[PDB]
RNA sequence: CGAAGGAUUUGGUGGAU
């Protein structure tokens, strides 16, 4: 296991977002990729915990076990905002586009916030919908119109509908990663497993199977599918390069390790 | 100030008190006779403190 | 037998009305023994009270219940442990226990422990009644109340000044705290105003 | 001697 | 050899006596193909002639 | 999507989903419906054993259950079926799309409550009609009138009258008429529960923040009202003999128990039903007894009896505290592995992500227990990922090894004892237990680790024996022959590794193009299966040592596989959602299925009649029947294209 | 009747019967299968406890709000083992928390300084120092109380010389090198010392300048306690007492604003306590002795700042309330520092006591003993009164021979002989 | 050896026999 629980770098991939225990209590961190700062926010409570971690375009939005999601402004090292939810439940998982702020619950409970207003503006429930471990909305111009969402399947669902409009079989295990890497083309990743599925959104059918030498913890992707990076629980980091372009099996062409002197 | 020293100050304003232990109230029974009970009160008190 | 197994205790909570006198300090003694036994919600304990106080009649159930009444905040522990009573049990507190005969209580060199009650009583009286406030500085010199406890009654008397208009018993009664931890005056008034 | 508590067969009727 | 709960193995001048489960002789037919086991009920004999299974042999 | 060599005929080892269960009494025997997803089970009170399903599965799944002596009513969607016995006999269809969602039959009255707060009414054709066939009318309740509708009611003594509950209020209405009668009054709180009391003109009503409301509808006035603060009511029921008791379930899992007369609580029954899974979604006292049925959405339905007051005078005074007297469990979520017991088949070993292990019985006595995790001195232990069994030396010593996620060991499980073992077997490479297998005899046990070294126990003994380090990566397979001459092992190197047990050494070693998932091995006809990467099966003999059948078509990756008991077939189960048989003569694919939920795991019987399968979803396992063993079945090669097409 | 039905009494059932009367007939024929209760026909103040009683079935107040731990009942959770990650080759001598970040300092005859990232799941290593021919007695953190970014490590065992290691600025972690010191001139008094094994580290206050700097102390051949200062390592001064010392502890005074003075606490075999005020040369200001004391072996402050509960400032320096004396008996007598008469006898143990320390709030006594295996308790203050349902027979830990609490969060590390650091978690912290 | 004890007896229910 390695002391980072979470992290998460900004969309520039300059400065690396990171949260770990200091004794019972939590600690979120900030360091420049490109190249020290001592300074870390430390949550009071032992119980409180970083479920969630998201950079804004400078701030980071931090999902809470407690049921609301805090808004951090790393420059003054305070919590400018906290958008609170009407339950406790745990918040699952969080993403943004502009304004636009959509989380849910260990009650599988949609919300929908602005962050220049700081108001919830609407909460839903979708039947069909028993757990939601990921969510992620696609990037449709300028406003948001269908939301992927993805427990042990894969449903896409409408916002103004409030009803699901397609469902892709997904992993047997937990969902992990649910990043979108181009138009109709969203890759799929679940918890100790070495396949990646990528899906038709608008067919819905399983274009590739990327397999990793070992059970992916993350993911990147560079560009329009020009390539993807997957971190490897072994510590290896495996590049897919072109992926989109037999067919349906494809594995990683380079591999890359990193090791000390001693050995 | 700050309110860490004041529950600390709260934490050395609790003081001790004698515990109830299962062999406690057994002599009560040896007593019990011919005694007003304003009494008993008054000995169950003074076990107690 | 049963303090070890709390859970036990919990289920012989379930398990005064009587017009004797008898009867009444018989359930003073129960509810006295369980209370240092196995600690209660304040409620619980603000219900007792309730229940003391209204058939509260022969001379001997007051002493009994007086010494009763001390000991259960002495078990409190908690938030609130020396909050002023609230205004119905205040009331019948007074009437069922004048000033004097409180006053009466904290003289005798062998009172009990009851600085936990006497505060909330104190705060009770600031909150409630105006012409007590001179009490409460005779009250003070009787029975000396711990450090927080202080702090409490310097904390809502300094609202008193601000709400309350300016009396000699008032300053007189900031003047014994200035007589007497001088410093932690000020720390009041400074993180007050 | 406590108290004998048998759980005792019970038949519906 | 047998299920029969009747049969006593399966699961003072009387002798509390009752048939008992057993098998007296056995041999491979010459065939090779089954064995039959004398036993209480009778002859029981086994064979392998269905050979419904697939046992290839050095295949390819 | 339908099988030519399979077909479904139940599911093993659900006995209520969490709709809430129905109770009647046919003569002196009382029975207890349960909903299992699109079907239902009947169970005696007196033994609650089995003694009815359905005969079909509903298209959509049952929301209501009512039981009428004979004839129990299901709804499901927007049509009520009318079953007896298990059978069909007369099904209901609503004229609207609007789904049913309450149910109530009083007389010769059916009473079905939509979604859309519209309530229809039928009516029996005869007098002396079995059932309610004809419709008589339709009563819609409006916003105004009220709220969305709670349940569907009927008092005694009311003569064609509906006590329809809402959300609101409460609202009565005369079906013979169509009119509303009487509205009650705005209650604070929002209605959760209503339960008639055996009383007349009394129903109590549960809320959403523990307050139960026993309102005289004659009167029409509040009668009592108990507090139960910071809790939601779930269910209610008295008792009906002749002793003044009141049940309160709660979403928390907890029932409590008061006696009206006394205004006092009689005993609490903590954590019955997990709060996670709904609490107590139903308890019933049964007519007559001092039996009080519970169940919840956990796959669990359990009993409680009143024992007779110990105090020969003042009985009320001292009553008994509710007793455990008998109930079923099941998973409380999917299983995720299975193997078959023994070679008779009567008996399959079940694991769940819920870290629990279960023994279900086959047969219609429907026996399932739990494998008891006390350990043996020289919470639920982590979820098993791998596990073999092996039936020569039972009751001599462990004859079953398991290897849990996250987890160094593998532990030993006894199958006569139905205890864990007192033996632990470790990797000592500091690698993860991922594949573990056992030998005929049931002497050795087989432990794959992560790090690519498989370690040799003794199952009697749990003391190690002999290492082999080949593999470099993880072993994803370990089989022995049945001669405990050649073990074979794979690893996700891509290699398949041949050894001599008896003297230790290689006979071979095999490179595969991708890295291999599984393996099984038939022993029978010394053929093994490999579950490639590149979505191909591979079929090796250990004898020659060369690939020997090569499978292509499943579109995703392999989650299960196994040999036909006659070594004859092959079936897989692929992410894709689909179940292909493969006749290894011919290396062609014979038939194919498409499943709803993807087939985490599939399993022959030893016999090779039945065919058990777990799914992603749903609680149960689902055990199928092979046509091939009552006929003949062709090996033309299914059209890939068509296959296609339908998924 | 609140509500009445028209058409039941116009409607005739044939058996004809009008409704309302066949509705009664209904009534009674029901009323016949199950007899009317006496519960329906039912329908400051003295029954307050009545009602309150069958409002709640819970009755234990919650202990969450209580900032008070309960007397008698400790939740304690076992976390990862903090050697776990790279072991210990032999008995750890010592322990001790930083006094801010999240680092437990280990050591031993091993020679070596391993500090640990102590977070409750993994419990990684930071660094480690091999010391060559330099077994550790004790080592421990050291923060300036003036200048927040000096830290410092020092260590000592059965030599006459002492090891000091400098972890201000990046020497911790992105240093290639280890910048040590060692302290080995005791300008004149080395007669009184052979060994510097026995050591503590505390602050001191030079009040005529008001400067504050840390000083050390150590135990003297006959009765003597040599200070030296922390950083220069000059001899400031010494204190002698009468008979063998056996321990002393260091408790703080504070006067007014930013001026606090130092007492050293040592005690003799015979329970003779003796208090120097190291801020005026360390000349005596109080004796007594321990009541019924004989065979003394270890002496502890607390609840207020000291080795354990360090201060980040001047004004965090408070008064220890809590003063506990072992013994080789087994006894541990208490005394409230607010001849003295113990409080309580603590005699749960029996065996000789080697580490006392007090909680960083002074309301729990952890006392263990090396002699025989499990030997530890926690003692709840001010009640004086061993909790019972931890440690149990089943709890590991072996030779006890180091204990330590953190700072905060209330966690425990207790090292034990075969070099394994356990670690438990106090849920009230 | 060892995460909030160990060992012995015993009532009843459930499944087999």
């Amino acid at each position: 296991d390695s002391p980072v629980l979470q992290s998460a770098y900004d969309p520039s991939g300059q400065y690396l977002c990171y949260v770990t225990v200091a004794l019972d209590k939590q600690r979120v961190g900030v360091q420049p990729t490109q190249r020290w700062n001592e300074n870390f926010l430390y949550l009071e409570d032992s119980k409180l915990k970083v479920t969630c971690l998201k950079w804004v375009n400078v701030a980071i939005i931090l999902g809470m076990n407690n049921g609301e999601i805090w808004l951090y402004s790393v420059l003054a090292n305070e919590v400018t905002y906290k958008f609170t939810t009407g339950n406790s439940y745990e918040i699952k998982d969080i993403d943004l586009m502009g304004n636009q702020l959509w989380c849910i619950d260990s009650s599988d409970a949609f919300y929908q916030f602005d962050l220049l207003q700081f108001k919830l503006l609407q909460h839903f429930r979708i039947n069909n919908c028993v757990q939601l471990n990921k969510l992620t909305i696609v990037p449709a111009g300028d406003s948001v119109a269908q939301l992927l969402v993805a427990s042990h399947s894969i449903s896409l669902i409408d916002i103004e509908e409030k009803k699901v409009v397609m469902t892709f079989p997904g992993h047997v295990s937990p969902v992990s990663t649910l990043q979108v890497i181009t138009n109709e083309f969203f890759i799929s990743g679940a918890e100790g497993d070495r396949f990646l599925n990528v899906y038709d959104i608008h067919s819905g059918m399983t274009k590739c199977v990327l397999v990793a030498e070992s059970d992916i913890k993350e993911l990147s992707h560079s560009g329009q599918a020009d390539s993807i990076a997957v971190t490897t629980e072994d510590g290896s980091l495996e590049i897919f390069v072109d992926p989109l372009v037999g067919n349906k099996s494809k594995k990683s062409s380079k591999k890359i390790q990193i090791v000390s002197k001693d050995g | 100030e700050d309110e860490e020293d004041i529950a600390l100050e709260f934490i050395n304003g609790e003081k001790k008190d004698k515990l109830v232990n299962m062999n406690s109230f057994t002599s009560m029974f040896d007593n019990i006779q011919n005694v007003q009970m304003d009494t008993f009160f008054d000995r169950v008190m003074k076990v107690l403190t | 037998f049963n303090s070890n197994n709390d859970e036990k205790l919990n289920q012989l909570v379930p398990i005064l009305a009587s017009k004797s006198k008898d009867c009444q300090i018989a359930a003073h003694t129960i509810l006295v023994v369980f209370a240092t036994a196995l600690p209660l919600k304040k409620t619980i304990i603000l219900a007792a009270m309730e229940t003391i106080l209204s058939n509260l009649d022969a001379k001997e159930a007051k002493h009994s219940a007086l010494l009763t009444i001390c000991k259960l905040f002495q078990t409190l522990k908690g938030q609130g442990n020396v909050d002023q009573l609230p205004s119905k049990i205040f009331k019948l507190f007074d009437s069922k226990f004048d000033t004097v005969s409180i006053l009466t209580f904290l003289d005798k060199e062998d009172k009990p422990v009851c600085d936990k009650f006497i505060t909330s009583y104190t705060r009770s009286i600031a909150r409630y009644d105006r012409s007590k406030l001179n009490i409460i500085l005779s009250l003070l010199k009787k029975i000396r109340l711990e450090r927080y406890e202080v702090r409490l009654i310097i904390t809502d008397l300094i609202y008193l000044s601000e709400i309350l208009e300016d009396k000699s018993q008032l300053v007189e009664l900031f003047e014994y705290f200035i007589s007497i931890n001088e410093d932690l005056v000020l720390k009041c008034l400074k993180s007050l105003g | 001697p406590k108290v004998v508590r048998e759980a005792k067969k019970v038949e519906m009727t | 050899v047998s299920r029969n709960m009747a049969l006593n193995g399966t699961l003072l001048s009387t002798r509390k006596m009752r048939p008992e489960v057993r098998v007296t002789s056995v041999q491979f037919s010459p065939t090779a193909n089954a064995f039959a086991a004398a036993s209480t009920e009778g002859l029981l004999i086994y064979s392998t002639n269905d050979t419904i299974l697939f046992d290839p042999f050095d295949l390819d | 999507k339908n099988s030519k060599i399979f077909s479904p005929f139940r599911i093993i080892g659900n006995v209520s989903n969490g709709v809430p269960f129905a109770t009647g009494t046919l003569g002196s025997t009382f029975y207890i419906v349960t909903c299992v997803g699109k079907t239902f089970q009947i169970y005696d009170a007196n033994t609650l054993h089995l003694l009815f399903v359905s005969e079909k599965e509903t298209p959509s799944s049952i929301v209501a259950l009512s039981a009428h002596f004979h004839y129990v009513y299901a709804a499901y969607e927007n049509k009520v079926g009318i079953y007896k016995r298990g059978i069909e006999e007369h099904l209901l269809e609503l004229e609207t799309d609007a789904n049913v969602e309450h149910l109530c039959i009083f007389g010769d009255y059916l009473c079905a409550s939509t979604d859309d707060n519209s309530i229809f009414i039928y009516k029996k054709s005869d007098p002396q009609d079995k059932y309610p066939s004809e419709f008589y009318t339709k009563l819609t309740v409006t916003e105004i009138q009220g709220g969305e509708i709670v349940s569907l009611q009927h008092l005694a003594t009311y003569l064609n009258k509906l006590t329809v509950v809402t959300k609101s209020n409460v609202l009565l209405f005369n079906v013979r008429t169509g009119k509303l009668v009487f509205t009650s009054n705005e209650f604070p709180d929002q209605i959760t529960t209503a339960e008639p009391a055996p009383v007349l003109d009394i129903i109590a009503l549960g809320t959403v923040t523990g307050e139960v409301i026993m309102f005289n509808m004659r009167k029409g006035k509040r009668i009592r009202t108990i507090k139960i603060p910071q809790s939601r009511i779930s269910s209610l029921s008295f008792r009906t003999d002749g002793s003044s008791h009141l049940s309160v379930g709660t979403s928390s899992g907890d029932l409590i128990f008061y006696d009206l007369d006394r205004r006092s609580r009689i005993h609490v029954l903590k954590n019955i039903h997990r709060e996670s899974y709904g609490g107590v979604t139903q308890a019933t006292f049964l007519n007559g007894q001092p039996i009080i049925v519970t169940s919840g959405g956990d796959n669990s339905l359990k009993e409680y009896v009143f024992d007779p007051s110990l105090s020969q005078g003042s009985g009320d005074v001292v009553v008994q505290p509710p007793r455990y007297l008998r109930s079923r469990g099941g998973h409380s979520q999917p299983p995720s592995y299975i193997a078959f017991a023994d070679s008779q088949s009567h008996f399959m070993l079940s694991a769940s992500k819920d870290r629990s292990l279960w023994s279900f019985s086959l047969r219609k006595d429907a026996q399932s227990q739990e494998m008891s995790q006390r350990l043996h001195k020289k919470s639920k232990f982590p979820e098993i990922v791998a596990l073999a069994i092996e039936n020569a030396r039972i009751g001599e010593w462990e004859n079953i090894i398991t290897a849990h996620k996250d987890e160094k060991f593998a532990r030993t499980w006894d199958m006569r004892n139905k205890r864990v073992g007192r033996w632990t077997f470790d990797t000592t490479d500091d690698g993860f237990v991922k594949s573990v297998a056992m030998s005929q005899c049931g002497n050795f046990g087989f432990i794959g680790s992560s790090n690519g070294s498989i370690t040799i126990y003794n199952m009697q003994s749990g003391i190690l024996r002999k290492k082999y380090k080949l593999h470099k990566r993880a072993v994803t397979g370990i089989s022995l022959d049945g001669m405990n001459r050649k073990m074979v092992s794979c690893g996700l190197d891509g290699i398949v590794g041949f050894y001599d047990f008896n003297k230790s050494t290689l006979l071979g070693k095999l490179k595969l193009d991708a890295p291999i998932t599984a393996m099984v091995y038939h022993r029978s006809s010394d053929l093994f299966a490999l579950a490639l990467d590149d979505l191909s099966i591979v079929v090796i003999d250990a004898v020659t040592q060369r690939v020997v059948r090569q499978l292509w078509g499943h579109s995703n990756r392999i989650t299960a596989f196994d040999f036909s008991p006659e070594g004859r077939w092959i079936v897989s189960a692929s992410l894709d959602s689909t179940i292909r048989t493969w006749d290894l003569p011919t290396g062609g694919c014979i038939d194919g299925i498409i499943v709803d939920n993807v087939a985490t795991n599939v399993k022959f019987s030893p016999n090779g009649d039945l065919l058990a399968t777990t799914h992603v979803t749903g609680n149960g396992i689902c055990i199928w029947t092979n046509r091939a063993q009552f006929k003949t079945v062709s090996t033309r090669t299914i059209d890939e294209s068509e296959f296609a097409r339908m998924a | 009747a609140a509500w009445i039905d028209s058409d039941d009494e116009k409607i005739k059932v044939p058996i004809k019967i009008n409704g309302v009367h066949y509705i009664n007939r209904l009534r009674s024929q029901f009323e016949k299968i199950y007899p009317r209760p006496k519960w329906v026909d039912d329908e400051g103040d003295i029954n307050a406890l009545t009602k309150i009683l069958s409002t709640t079935y819970n009755y234990k107040d919650t202990l969450s709000n209580s900032k008070l731990l309960p007397p008698k009942k400790l939740d304690i959770v076992r976390l990862k083992d903090a050697n776990a990650s790279h072991p210990s080759h032999s008995a750890i001598q010592s322990l001790s928390f930083h006094p801010s970040k999240p680092l437990l300092l280990t050591g031993g005859y091993d020679k070596t300084l391993r500090i640990y990232h102590i977070d409750g799941k993994t419990n990684h290593l930071v660094t480690s120092l091999h010391l060559v021919g330099s077994p550790i007695q004790t080592c421990t953190f050291y923060t300036s109380l003036s200048n927040q970014n000096q830290q410092n490590i020092f260590t000592a065992g059965r030599r006459r010389y002492m090891h000091s290691w400098d972890l201000s600025l990046e020497n911790l972690t992105h240093s290639q090198t280890a910048k040590i010191e060692k302290f080995s001139r005791l300008y004149g008094h080395e007669s009184t010392q052979r060994s510097f094994e026995n050591f503590k580290v505390a602050h001191l206050q030079n009040s005529q300048t008001n400067s504050v700097h840390g000083i050390v102390l150590l135990q003297g051949n006959n009765g003597w306690i040599n200070i030296l200062h922390s950083t220069s390592g000059l001899w400031l001064m010494g204190c002698k007492i009468e008979g063998v010392i056996t321990d002393f502890c260091i408790d703080y005074q504070p006067i007014s604003r930013g001026k606090f003075r130092t007492i050293l606490i040592a005690v003799n075999a015979y329970g003779e306590v003796w208090e120097f005020d190291l801020n005026k040369n360390g000349h005596v200001i109080r004796r007594w002795k321990d009541q019924g004391g004989v065979g003394i072996t270890k002496i502890q402050v607390g609840g207020g700042t000291t080795t354990t509960c360090p201060a980040l400032q001047i004004s965090k320096i408070k008064q220890n309330r809590w003063l506990a004396v072992g013994s080789e008996s087994g006894f541990v007598n208490l005394y409230d520092r607010n001849t003295p008469t113990p409080v309580a006898a603590l005699d749960q143990l029996t065996t000789t006591i080697s580490n006392l320390q007090f909680s960083p709030d002074g309301q729990i006594l952890c006392m263990a003993s090396r002699a025989v295996k499990d030997a530890l308790r926690l003692v709840h203050l001010p009640s004086c009164s061993v909790f019972s349902n931890w440690p149990t027979s089943g709890t590991p830990l072996g030779k006890v021979t180091s204990v330590a609490f953190s700072p905060s969060g209330g966690l425990l590390a207790v090292g034990n002989e075969q070099g394994k650091v356990r670690l438990w978690k106090l849920n009230h912290y």
